[PDB]
């Protein structure tokens, strides 16, 4: 019988494997598994005797064989696996007696199976649900012995009747047939913990009509519920689950949530699938409560307890979700919250501070020009620190949590040469905060900031036309600047008033009651994605034309447009650049504004009839 | 201040122990807080003696 | 607090596990008793009455403990009135005790002999309890056989 030695190893591995919570897992000393007396199973010429012997005589060894012991003319040919548990009856025995014997013997067979379940499955190798259930089913065996003794005293007086005996054993037969069904099912391969907790709901429904097997199955389930519910306390009311094994609810890793904690989906009972993410998210949240110091306890904490029809015990999980998720949130709405944190990120990355970067460009021109690999980050951090201080940008407290970082790619992530291609900022992460405001997500956020900085940087380039011509008679350069500025400022008003603030407020208002951290993460994703989409270029055609537009303009606005080669302070090579830039620009301008037509700003770019055809 | 109240509850335990009352530390702790509101102590004794009879009668 | 103290006192009196509406029934029993009574000799004297009839039964130092353990509350009269009016209700060793061979300056006395039949009745108690306990076990498992 190697099965009792192989399944044993699998089921304790299935408790040592995922978790080492609780040290040095025990195993029972070997001698328990191998004596025949720790199993509920084990001289006259009988056929010549009159019936006044026979009936009374056979109930003797039957009454022995009702218990796990040998008979005297009834017998048991040996077990070798063989879970039907056959019984041997003698020749020269009356066949009218024999059929009633065969009516009774299935008691002895199912009994031997029950008690073989007892010796084996009560061990450390099979999980706390099997421990408390094995206690429950070792209960009734003594009542069977009591019955046996109550029959034995009648037998000793010799008053006993086969028909009375048969009549009496009926609730016993029924009762241990109930157990044998659960036991033999758990004996089908395995039932670890929650996989059993199919049966412990489902078998009570399967017996709901019988009205004796029903309350029996309530008892068996009332026993088995307690240890599983007793560890359940430690993720519903506490920061870490004290599973002494690995047999309930959560896989977990040592390192985001998809790593930290994941449901063990058949180690959830017949009842709790719709509660499983409630529990798992709550446990995750309580881990944060603990992670942060905080307070790891619970005022709704009381025993989770089984009931079949009036199944209102599952609302304890809802009451706990509305305590424990909620108390984590009540932290995350006055510290590690979205509020002053997102005000700083809005101030710099979404450039709500429009008085910050005037300093940065008034300072960093020594950076904004030098060839490749000359990157100097302490100088950049000092430029940030000064451009902060001299401005009003100075005033917010998270400016010191802020940093200068570097980006390698000039928007070509879509599918030194300092600053213009390479700026980045970072409001630094904390691991408690990394469940919401986090670097891996702030990558997408830095792409929006690159665009908002770059577009206003080429606005500084275009604005250099104004200061570099205002001899003083020519206006073709300034109406060319007008044709560009009528676009680039009025994309920027859109990119700044419409792309962010509506979308941002769409998230912001939710923060007052947003159900849970994954909901907040969904809002944050949708917000950042919607803005991302509310930006001009973020299309599969990519509106790549805009880069060319801004390119030919930067050659105009800074690289040629310098006091008309100081003439005011006439060989037509000045005007030939305006003509060639106009020839590129006017056509690329047409395609871009046409695309802005076929894909609300365009309506105000036409308005009174501002060209309409370029 | 406060630990004077715990040791008060040690006096008011042990004397209730030698006066062989049926009481326990939860009921003692609340019965002093009822007495601090001025509630009649013989009236409290009348509810306590009858509630232990019903507590058994539920079996 | 006021009404909430009657609420959970009823829960303390209710036994450990139909754990549902009996919790209201018991509250009505409490209110009934409370208000049928309300509409119809200080504490130190009260306890001396109990001090005395302890001190006559035996158990004199316990009686001494009682009065010394509550002369200390001069720096709770209504609280004491609970314990005395509930006093009967409850549920039904030393070597230095009464031993002349130890301690320092023990004075002359000569044979007590009652302090020996005392000691001899204690040992009779510790055999008799464990005989009545053996009677209460043997009847238990034999009854379910005979029934």
């Amino acid at each position: 019988l190697q099965q009792s030695l192989e399944l044993k190893r699998k089921m304790l591995r299935d408790k040592q494997n995922k978790k080492n919570s609780g040290q040095h897992l025990p195993i029972f000393p070997a001698w328990v598994y191998e004596r025949p007396a720790l199993i509920g199973d084990f001289a006259l010429p009988i056929g010549t005797l009159p019936l006044a012997s026979q009936e009374s005589a056979v109930v003797e060894d039957l009454l022995y064989v009702l218990v796990g012991v040998d008979g005297r003319y009834v017998s048991a040919q040996p077990l070798a696996g063989r879970q039907s548990r056959t019984f041997l009856v003698d020749p020269n025995l009356d066949l009218s007696i024999r059929e009633l014997v065969h009516r009774i013997l299935p008691v002895a067979a199912s009994y031997s199976a029950v008690t073989r379940f007892i010796e084996e499955k009560s061990s450390f190798e099979y999980g706390q649900v099997n421990h408390a259930l094995a206690a429950a089913m070792r209960t009734l065996v003594k009542e069977h012995l009591i019955l046996v003794s109550q029959l034995e005293q009648l037998h000793r007086q010799g008053l006993l009747s086969l028909q009375k005996l048969w009549f009496y054993i009926q609730p016993a037969m029924r009762t241990m047939d109930i157990l044998a069904s659960l036991a033999t099912s758990v004996d089908k391969g395995e039932c670890l913990g929650g996989s059993t907790l199919s049966l412990l709901h489902d078998r009570s429904f399967s017996y709901t009509g019988d009205s004796q097997a029903q309350e029996l199955c309530l008892y068996l389930t009332k026993a088995a519920s307690a240890p599983y519910f007793e560890v359940l306390e430690k993720w519903i009311y506490r920061g870490i689950i004290h599973d002494p094994y690995s047999e309930f609810m959560v896989e977990e890793h040592e390192l985001y949530w998809d790593q930290r904690y994941t449901i063990v989906q058949q180690q959830i009972p017949s009842f709790l699938q719709k509660m499983a993410d409630k529990i798992l998210s709550t446990g995750k949240y309580l881990n944060v409560v603990r992670e942060c110091g905080h307070d790891v306890t619970c005022p709704v904490a009381k025993e989770i307890i089984y009931t079949l029809k009036e199944r209102a015990y599952v609302e304890q999980i809802e009451k706990a979700f509305n305590y424990a998720s909620k108390v984590l949130l009540d932290f995350l709405m006055e510290e590690k919250e979205l509020v002053a944190h997102l005000r700083s990120i809005k101030r710099y990355f979404l450039m709500d501070q429009g008085d910050f970067f005037v300093h940065f460009m008034d300072l960093a021109e020594e950076e904004l020009r030098k060839p490749v690999e000359d990157i100097t980050p302490p100088r950049l951090e000092a430029l940030l620190e000064l451009a902060l201080r001299m401005s009003t940008a100075n005033t917010d407290p998270f400016k010191d949590d802020l940093k200068i970082d570097l980006m390698p790619h000039d928007l070509i992530t879509q599918l030194a040469l300092s600053g213009l291609e390479a700026f980045s900022f970072d409001y630094i992460v904390k691991w408690p905060l990394s469940l919401i405001i986090n670097r891996k997500a702030l990558t997408r956020y830095q792409m929006l900031f690159r665009h908002m900085f770059y577009c206003k940087h080429v606005e500084r380039q275009l604005c250099s036309v104004w200061i570099s011509n205002k001899a003083q008679w020519f206006a073709g350069a300034f109406t060319l600047r007008q044709r560009m500025l009528n676009f680039v400022q009025n994309i920027q008003y859109y990119m700044m008033f419409e792309v962010m603030e509506p979308t941002w407020h769409i998230l912001e208002k939710n923060l007052k009651s947003a159900s849970n951290i994954d909901d907040v993460l969904g809002h944050h994703t949708g917000f950042l994605d919607t803005c991302l989409k509310d930006c001009m270029l973020t299309n599969p055609e990519l509106l790549k034309v805009f880069s060319k537009l801004m390119s030919v303009c930067v050659m105009f606005t800074n690289c040629m447009q310098k006091f008309t080669q100081s003439m005011k302070l006439l060989v037509s090579g000045f005007e030939a650049t305006i003509n060639k830039f106009d020839k590129n620009f006017s056509a690329h301008l047409l395609d871009l504004l046409a695309r802005l037509s076929i894909y609300s700003v365009i309506s105000r770019l036409d308005f009174n009839g501002f060209y309409t055809e370029r | 201040n406060l630990n004077a109240v715990r040791e008060t509850m040690d006096v008011l335990l042990e004397i209730s122990r030698i006066l062989n009352t049926g009481l326990d530390m939860e009921t003692l702790s609340i019965c002093v807080r009822l007495c601090e509101q001025g509630i009649n102590p013989e009236a409290l004794s009348s509810v306590i003696k009858e509630l232990r009879k019903a507590t058994e009668a539920l079996k | 607090s006021i009404t909430q103290l009657f609420d959970d006192l009823c829960e303390a009196l209710l036994p450990a596990a139909n754990r549902k509406r009996a919790k209201r029934s018991l509250k009505k029993v409490a209110y009934n008793a409370l208000f049928t009574n309300l509409f119809q000799l200080p504490a130190r004297n009260k306890i001396l009455m109990l001090s005395f009839d302890l001190r006559v039964g035996g158990l004199g130092p316990k009686a001494d403990r009682l009065e010394e353990l509550v002369e200390e509350l001069e720096a709770v009269g209504s609280v004491l009135d609970l314990l005395v009016q509930l006093a009967g209700s409850g549920p039904p060793r030393d070597y230095f005790l009464n031993n002349k061979h130890v301690g320092r300056n023990v004075p002359y006395s000569g044979y007590d002999c009652d302090d020996l039949s005392v000691f001899e009745m204690d040992v009779q108690s510790l055999i008799s309890r464990e005989e009545c306990l053996c009677h209460s076990m043997i009847q238990e498992t034999l009854q379910v056989m005979e029934a």
